[PDB]
């Protein structure tokens, strides 16, 4: 199960 | 004993040639379960184990949404590094981030990951005690200040220790028969003259899971290092892995060398000699 | 900016025995950037229909592919794996060797 | 048992800045015993150990001689190399070499070297057999044609088992005090919390020659791999050689943790504990 | 053309102990192309006269060189190694840790 | 003792 969508670097 | 769940993300610009490729994989251990490719002719999250064919079709398009919306956000992240970096619109960059969390041998969480790197070197990680940021230079720790006022440490550390472990612990037990039940190594050694006075063995071992194997050589008991070649690991497609181990030997010695195996899939280790 | 070149190794997923389906292997890794190139070669002409793995990666950043086909390996057809990338002059063709 | 001497070239094209540059340096086993820089202040073959520095001045003359040649045979070698692949005349580029012979348990001839890469990727390399050779493209397989007809490989197998071996010998009679006498390693085990539940064990080896080496993590003598940390094999800069091991282990089990260390000189392999 | 970063690593010769002297180390490996710039630094500034061993490569033809420079470790004087390199965009820094 | 200058590529 992926992560939640990441913030941009 | 441990186990891990490990995603991979790449991401390609190629500026001039449209919007930059976003490629993820997903594993527990070292088999494959998902895949996803903004370049596919039908970009969906895709099952790449049996294990997580029954998780629904609730499961396979929310795992879907995400990974296109991973796709744009690091499609940002690839445009906010070109410019960290001052560098030109035309050139093509890679984005790379793995994280995931490592299971420790009494099955609890051990370690957690969340690293990235940038055309290929390290860029930013975040550190074991899931709190704080090694960044590489400058340009990383303009990404580290954007990300602590986010608390990006604490909403990693909530994903690591909770919805990560959760979930591998279930995919554990879905496809327990095959993601905790190592398969031993089946070797064999072989024997090629090389001149009119030496010769090499090859120690093989195949069918292995999971991927972390020694193979090592023995002369009268005593190891043998200089002259041993030993390929990389490598997959042999059905989901076990294989290697070799080859060493140089006078010709006549050959009986006095053992090839020595070490498996998570075997009792012992195992000691094996050239049979003619 | 990093520019690594794939190793290359050219492999059956069984022991070969001839008369006997298998699967022909082509394994790239340690490279770096990601766009590769590779094709499987029967008796020195592309095999159509080659299937690869997705896009992954090592600890060290460095990207592997695996190619394969399946394949009935006889006395005398030859097979090998060529690749380019950006760090190779011309195609680097590795013939399969059955004790390799 | 096994001893090596091998060589070292490198040599540097840099177009619009002089003529290239040619290095090279000579190893037995782990030590090195003579460099030759072309960008020294006066460029000359030196010693490095003290085990050559009883060879006089007619030995170091020549072998300043040929290094010289050396240089400027390796200077044609990179102008040849560039018209094979048709290159510019203001890029860089590098040529390495690495030969010598490798003795075996025995204290005879097992193996000899001669390879060569052009811009870091593998060129052209004799075979263990000392007859044939392996060219990675249409350029190498130009420079074989020229080798096979200078009998080159005849005359590798000719150095390789004669004069290389030779003078092996002799330098490890000379310096065998320091050569031929391993030194185990000196070892401890440091301890540090990561998190208010886990720590890192790291296990040190330390003074020890040769370099090879071999440190594991073992838990109830079971092997520990997926958090397991190793850096590099590195010089202490005194003819010895570093190595350490770490795991991340749930605080409290760290009794339960041993560290295994194989090396040529300890008599047998060996287990340590953190002392707390 | 292969281009690779280098690792580095910045060591004591032995174990550290305030006020007995000893060699500060930084190992730089697994890099090309061959030019590189290395310097030792105490307390941010660059020591002189630091020394180095002889351009040499592995058996993977990377390139790997090690500086040094006696010191006398103290309990508040702080050591790193600066590396630049073609790979690198600025110069990397890595502190001395005494346990590492 | 090194090889006696070897041939060019």
């Amino acid at each position: 199960k992926a992560y939640n969508v990441t913030q941009a670097f | 004993c441990s186990h891990s769940m490990r995603y991979f993300y790449t991401a390609v610009s190629r500026p001039g040639r449209g919007e930059p490729r976003f490629i993820a994989v997903g594993y527990v251990d070292d088999t494959q379960f998902v895949r996803f490719d903004s370049d596919a002719a039908s970009p969906r999250g895709e099952p790449r184990a049996p294990w997580v064919e029954q998780e629904g079709p609730e499961y396979w398009d929310r795992e879907t949404q995400k990974y296109k919306r991973q796709a744009q956000a690091d499609r940002v992240s690839l445009r906010n590094l070109r410019g960290y970096y001052n560098q030109s619109e035309a050139g093509s960059h890679t984005l790379q981030r793995m994280y995931g969390c490592d299971l420790g041998p009494d099955g609890r969480l051990l370690r957690g990951y969340d690293q990235s790197a940038y055309d290929g070197k390290d860029y930013i990680a975040l550190n074991e005690d899931l709190r704080s940021w090694t960044a590489a230079d400058t340009a990383a720790q303009i990404t580290q200040r954007k990300w602590e006022a986010a608390r990006e440490a604490e909403q990693w550390r909530a994903y690591l220790e909770g919805t990560c472990v959760e979930w591998l612990r279930r995919y554990l037990e879905n496809g327990k028969e095959t993601l905790q039940r190592a398969e031993h190594p089946k070797t064999h050694v072989t024997h090629h003259p090389v001149s009119d006075h030496e010769a090499t063995l090859r120690c093989w071992a195949l069918g292995f899971y999971p991927a972390e194997i020694t193979l090592t050589w023995q002369r009268d008991g005593e190891d043998q290092t200089q002259d041993t070649e030993l390929v990389e690991t490598r997959p042999a497609g059905d989901g076990t892995f294989q290697k070799w181990a080859a060493v140089v030997v006078p010709s006549g010695e050959e009986q006095r060398y053992t090839c020595h195996v070490q498996h998570e899939g075997l009792p012992e280790p195992l000691t094996l000699r050239w049979e003619p | 900016m990093i520019q690594r070149t794939p190793k290359i190794q050219v492999y059956s997923r069984h022991p070969a025995e001839n008369g006997k389906s298998n699967f022909l292997n082509c394994y790239v890794s340690g490279f770096h950037p990601s766009d590769i190139e590779v094709d499987l070669l029967k008796n020195g002409e592309r095999i159509e229909k080659v299937e690869h793995s997705d896009l992954s990666f090592s600890k060290d950043w460095s990207f592997y592919l695996l190619y394969y086909t399946e394949f009935t390996p006889t006395e005398k057809d030859e097979y090998a794996c060529r690749v380019n990338h950006v760090t190779l002059s011309q195609p680097k063709i590795v013939k399969w060797d059955r004790d390799m």
